[PDB]
């Protein structure tokens, strides 16, 4: 009926230039700059040489599988109700996930209209509201979203969702654990949960790199985030500058099996006895930056003693550290040697700060020891920082344009960054009006997500903090209970997506919640009927972003990563184009919540009489891009590439710090309170404490916490090989890094394109098996051959897996993505081995520490064997 | 009558699959009259191997991303029956409908890159985009891999053979399978990653990562190779083909030397200990 037309959208891979004919899409693929209409990028001369990006964007693989996901078949198709759930009859609660139970989840499931599925929701609403208040609703989302500012969670979810209940299950700083719990009370950084800054350090790098060093950093696999991979070429031109990279990762991964100049593989949760190894020899060889330590540091004399193991009585010599993790005490000191004569960048983690390190049993001492290492070098001074070349992109910092975080539509002060400067520059008091929550609040009831299992199944818990506590330092500290004073317990539960099987831990326990009697009515707003989706009363249709109208930044997240679109070789900001209609009866997320706001009689002030385009515009014009061009113009180019500012004056990360002067880049923090005359860390002190004083407070004030204690030690790792008692009878290491081959749950399964790719599944007897990576020599000695279906397995669970054999892994060690999004038990669901893939059904759900209430899931114990084909119902 | 060539650096392969998701997104849900059916769920028209060689600690693996070779001399074309034809542009391509019924073609290559379609009942396989490379809209001009990469692993280019036997000369590019004589158009940059091996170890000296030992690599007795230790008392010769070679190590003025077979597989001496 008519021609293709090339349109634009993004996704959490990147950008991308959507081809559609007869409302089809044909193709998707990366960005091509035109430029006659385009702006000039960057340059960096360095060296010698003349380093500009490449004049166009990249993707990640689950993005260019995309269209897969859309088409999928395994969509939910339109609005579904369980079958043995009777609102005003017997409600069964206890079939919930009794199709899943017999291998046959759809049979759960009968078809209805979006008119009677909202009826059935609305009217639980309303009686449990009135019954036992707003509190009784129950309702979260989860970490990632489809991309799009105006739709994604912070801001269209957090909108409705204000007006109507509600008890949120906060979620954990997943992804910065270590440094949130942990280095925050070493080094501040409360607004980054942990992380360090990292404005412009591509420059400093190109021209003062030596030597990088990767730990738990896998660049080319994570991007940082959302960035698809658009560093490559920048660790190509450090490469080809004559700099070394060395990789400390118990699996060598994607980054290191393609420019690895050496690579070390210590068992898991042993980082930290390299870092105390490193520390100990550049004390006992006076190699580090003594005059920067004695300026910076506080307590770092009663450290020194302990390194020295004078106060414990064992020196952290790398003989004592090869003995922790099995790697070669010569090499630990030959780094130590080389990292204190060169000019080295530590690249923690593969966003400058986070990696899986940080979320595992040793998390805590991990982040710590990183900022201990950095600082005895003195980071932030020329060719001396911590850099994971993953930002630091001479952007123009200077142009504003919201991250998804910053709240879009919601304008929630406290739930997402909006409080900022996007609230004030999205609402003006009179027109348009922010939908803020008195519930989701300290003083109200929120429950952790790592502990909903706990709260609907026991009724009841205590723990520190709220979600991400990036207020002050110390907001992590407060303590809460569950039910709240004064609130009720979970009456019902509105599930938005249904990951945590595959991504939470010690998952067995999220299936069986839901048959618990005290659920009276559970609700899935999902895409694709996978994971948790099958144990809901009713299921609710949601469309990708490739079938609705948003707007958004190359991976802007922003909030808890201030600046981050710095992943990118350019700022392009896209109108995220309508591609098609939605798929079968789903429609998007803001029209669902319209439709509910409509029948809870708060149409007008959710909607204000606006659609999703309408809050577009109105989103658009709160921002900077007015200033280059209006909506009609932004609307029909599609994508705007934000020009270079060459004349900005450059603010490396922390050399303010490192100057001992006024902290003086676009960071969002320390708030001035926090600091003396505007200079040092948020810390008390405002240096880098090694004892920290926040913690001291808090173990003096009777909050006794050996796992966590005020001075960076080597706190043995509660779940390692020789430190735990588990270790017997599961003597293999285990750490199940975040999905090559897909953004979390989304990418993997749902019948996708990249589940044919070679290292993501393996398919054996018409099954694609999720993979799990052996060290050759365990694999031998328990007869396991390459391609074989294993069986991992601990006291929380049993997974079938297909075995892929390699030497990527020191002996001992054997490695599984995590973010399986199917879940596929073969007994009794939450009771029997899943060959779905879901990792996480053997990860520890023990918090990191007693009061550090973070997930400690990549040191995990497990043992395998060939699959007998028993479906283990012992759970 | 320019021909078109494409050049893959294996060095540059990371296996994030991007080009394989290219197809699929290109060629799984669409139809090409003129050019090939829908593609089959499960099939390779790119097909990325995968070889990890040597053994913990120093081990290491590499990628060849392996689409058709569309070869010069094409041995299906010539045992396809007018199944298959050859366009002036280098390009090999499967009639669609010619080609129903024939499970045989597939046989007729050395290469294994084409596979059968169930649903179709017809081999299928690598077209190098024929259809976009045939239109003018397709601004990139260039195949989905190629295209989809973010690791500067695809050179696409319309050359004369001339001009493409030169750059072949200057950067070393090389094909799979030279010896079957069917020369392909799809050349190959460090390809000894992915079809040699290599010898590594780590030379220690009173207990410490010796730095700036000599390493001389022979066979038969004469040198093939050599370098000095890096600060890890590391060394690796790679590009080596199968046989005997000898390593001889100078440090502080302590020798060390031993020999090394080398058959298909990378040897780790581990640690020597001057
Ligand atoms: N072993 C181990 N476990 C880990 C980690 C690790 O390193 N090791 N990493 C941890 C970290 S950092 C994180 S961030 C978590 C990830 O935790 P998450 O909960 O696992 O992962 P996501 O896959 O992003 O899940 C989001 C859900 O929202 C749904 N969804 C997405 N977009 C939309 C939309 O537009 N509308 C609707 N209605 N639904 C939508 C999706 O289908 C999906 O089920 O995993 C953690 N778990
Ligand atoms: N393809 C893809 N990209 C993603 C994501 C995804 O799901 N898929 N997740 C996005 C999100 S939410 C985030 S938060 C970022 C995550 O970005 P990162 O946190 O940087 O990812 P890593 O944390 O480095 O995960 C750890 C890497 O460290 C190793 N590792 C794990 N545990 C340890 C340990 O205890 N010690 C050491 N030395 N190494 C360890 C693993 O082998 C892995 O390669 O990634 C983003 N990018
Ligand atoms: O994965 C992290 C990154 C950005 C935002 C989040 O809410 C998160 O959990
Ligand atoms: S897209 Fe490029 S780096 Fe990725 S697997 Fe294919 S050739 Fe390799
Ligand atoms: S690789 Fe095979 S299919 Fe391709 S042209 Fe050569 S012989 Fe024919
Ligand atoms: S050139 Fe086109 S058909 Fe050939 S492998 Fe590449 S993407 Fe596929
Ligand atoms: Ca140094
Ligand atoms: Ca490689
Ligand atoms: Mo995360």
């Amino acid at each position: 009926m008519g021609e293709v037309v090339r349109l634009t959208n993004s996704s959490t891979g990147g950008p991308v230039f959507v081809y559609v004919k007869d409302g089809k899409i044909i193709r998707m693929t990366p960005m091509d700059f035109d430029d006659a209409v385009d702006a000039p990028s960057w340059k960096i001369e360095a060296r010698g040489k003349t380093f500009t990006p490449p004049r166009k964007t990249s993707i990640a693989p689950y993005t260019a599988g995309f269209k897969s996901m859309i088409y999928s078949d395994l969509r939910i198709p339109y609005p579904m109700k369980r079958k043995s759930f009777d609102p005003n009859g017997e409600r069964n609660p206890q079939l919930r996930g009794a199709g899943l139970s017999k291998q046959d989840p759809w049979s759960d499931y009968e078809r209805i209209s979006w008119d009677e599925a909202t009826d059935i929701v609305v009217a639980e609403i309303n009686r449990i509201k009135h019954a036992y208040g707003p509190s009784a609703i129950l309702s979260t989302p989860s970490s990632h979203h489809m991309w799009g500012n105006v739709g994604y969670r912070h801001s269209t979810y957090f909108r409705f969702m204000n007006m109507m209940g509600f008890t949120y299950a906060d979620h954990n700083p997943d992804s910065w654990e270590g440094w949130h719990w942990g280095g925050m009370h070493m080094w501040g950084f409360s607004w980054r949960l942990g992380n360090p800054e990292q404005y412009d350090l591509l420059e400093d790098g190109l021209k003062h790199a030596e030597m990088i060093v990767f730990w738990s950093s896998d660049p080319e696999t994570n991007s940082g985030i959302y960035a698809g991979f658009e560093s490559n070429i920048r660790r190509q031109w450090l490469k080809d500058l004559g700099v070394d990279f060395v990789f400390i990762d118990p699996h060598m991964n994607h980054t290191a099996r393609l420019v690895a100049d050496k690579w070390f593989s210590p068992k898991i949760g042993t980082d930290h006895a390299l870092s105390f190894a490193i520390a100990y020899t550049w004390l006992k060889e006076d190699s580090y930056d003594k005059e920067y330590v004695a300026a910076n540091a506080h307590g770092f004399e009663e450290w020194a003693d302990y390194v020295l193991g004078k106060t414990d009585g064992t020196p952290k010599t790398c003989e004592w550290a090869e003995e922790e993790s099995g790697v070669p005490a010569c090499e630990i000191r030959a780094l130590a040697r080389q990292w204190a004569k060169k000019n080295t960048y530590l690249a923690a983690g593969g966003l400058g700060g986070w990696g899986g390190a940080c979320r595992a049993s040793h998390g805590i001492e991990w982040a710590r020891g990183m900022i201990a290492l950095a600082t005895m070098q003195g980071m932030g001074k020329p060719g001396s920082n911590m850099w994971s070349t993953t930002q630091g992109v001479p952007l123009d910092y200077e142009f504003y344009f919201p991250g998804y975080a910053e709240g879009g539509i919601s304008g929630d002060c406290e739930n997402s960054a909006a409080g900022f400067k996007f609230a004030w520059r999205m609402f003006d008091g009179k027109t348009t009006f922010p939908s803020p929550s008195n519930l989701n609040t300290s003083a109200g009831q929120h429950i952790p997500r790592l502990k909903i299992p706990e709260c609907i199944m026991g009724g009841k818990f205590q723990w520190s903090g709220k979600g991400f506590a990036g207020g002050d330092i110390s907001h992590q500290l407060h303590q809460y209970e569950y039910p709240a004073p004064g609130y009720s317990k979970i009456k019902m539960f509105w599930k938005y997506g249904g990951p945590h099987l595959g991504t939470m831990t010690a998952t067995n326990r999220y299936a069986k919640m839901y048959t618990h009697d005290s659920l009276e009515f559970v609700v899935s707003q999902s895409i694709w009927f996978e994971g948790e989706v099958p144990f809901a009363d009713i299921i609710l249709p949601a469309c990708t972003n490739f079938e609705r109208w948003d707007i958004s930044e190359f991976a802007n997240c922003s909030g808890y990563i201030p600046d981050n679109y710095q992943l990118c070789n350019h700022r392009v900001i896209s109108l995220q184009a309508k591609c098609i209609e939605p798929v079968g009866e789903s429609m998007s997320d803001y029209e669902i919540y319209r439709l509910f706001a409509k029948k809870l009689n708060i149409e007008e002030m959710f909607s204000e009489g606006k659609d999703e385009l309408a809050w577009c515009e109105q989103y658009f014009n709160a921002t900077d891009m007015p200033k280059y061009m209006t909506w009609d113009e932004f609307f029909k180019k599609g994508y705007f590439v934000v020009p270079d500012n060459p004349n900005r004056k450059k603010t490396v990360a922390l050399r303010w710090f490192a100057e001992g002067r006024e902290k003086d880049t676009p960071d969002w923090g320390p708030r001035l309170n926090n600091q003396v005359c505007r200079k040092g860390l948020q810390t008390t002190t405002g240096k880098v404490e090694f004892i920290a004083t926040s913690l001291k407070n808090f173990e003096e004030q009777g909050y006794i916490d050996e796992h966590r204690p005020s001075m960076h030690t080597y706190v043995p790792a509660w779940e390692s090989q020789k430190h735990s008692p588990l270790a017997v009878k599961y003597p293999l290491g285990m750490l199940s890094p975040h999905p090559r081959f897909s953004m979390h749950t989304m990418g993997d399964g749902k019948n996708s394109y990249m589940n044919y790719i070679k290292d993501h599944r393996v398919e054996v007897d018409g099954y694609k098996y999720w993979i799990m990576r052996v060290n050759s020599i365990d694999a031998e000695a328990r007869g396991i051959k390459n391609g074989d279906l294993i069986r991992a397995y601990n006291d929380r669970g049993s997974v079938i897996l297909a075995a892929q054999v390699t030497e990527c892994l020191q002996p001992g060690t054997v490695h599984s993505y995590e973010s399986c999004a199917v879940y596929d038990p073969l007994g009794t669901a939450g009771k029997s081995a899943d060959r779905g893939g879901c990792i996480n059904i053997l990860t520890p759900d023990r918090y990191i520490s007693k009061y550090a209430c973070g997930m400690a899931n990549n040191t995990a114990l497990v043992e395998i064997e060939k699959w007998d084909g028993d479906k283990y119902e012992i759970y | 009558m320019e021909q078109y060539y494409m050049v893959i650096d294996v060095a540059k392969c990371q296996d994030c699959n991007n080009c394989f998701m290219g197809c699929m997104d290109e060629h799984e849900l669409n139809e090409w009259p003129g050019y090939t059916a829908s593609m089959q769920r499960g099939h390779r028209w790119m097909n990325i191997e995968r070889r990890e060689r040597g053994t913990y600690p120093r081990n290491d693996i590499n990628y060849r991303p392996t689409p058709c070779m569309h070869c010069e001399n094409a041995p299906c074309v010539a045992k396809g029956n007018g199944a298959v034809y050859q366009r002036e542009d280098g390009i090999v391509l499967i009639d669609p409908e010619k080609a129903k019924g024939k499970k045989e073609l597939l046989d007729t290559c050395p290469y294994g890159v084409m596979y059968w379609n169930e649903e179709e009942n017809v081999a299928q396989k690598c077209t190098m985009c024929a259809h976009l490379l045939d239109d003018e809209s397709w601004a990139p001009k260039m195949p989905r891999c190629a295209h989809n990469c973010g690791s500067f692993v695809y050179e696409f280019l319309k050359t004369t053979p001339e001009a493409m036997a030169k750059k072949v000369e200057e950067e070393g590019l090389e094909v799979i399978k030279p010896e079957l004589g069917t020369k392909p158009r799809v050349y190959y940059k460090n390809l000894y990653r992915f079809e040699k091996n290599y010898v590594t170890a780590g030379i220690l000296v009173q207990g410490d990562c010796f730095e700036g030992a000599k390493v001389v690599l022979k066979s038969g007795g004469k040198e093939v190779a050599s370098a000095e230790t890096n600060f890890f008392g590391e060394f690796k010769f790679d590009a080596l083909d199968n046989g005997e070679y000898t390593v001889e190590i100078d440090a502080d003025g302590k020798s060390y030397s031993d020999t090394v077979v080398i058959d298909d597989k990378s040897v780790d001496l581990g640690f020597i200990k001057l």
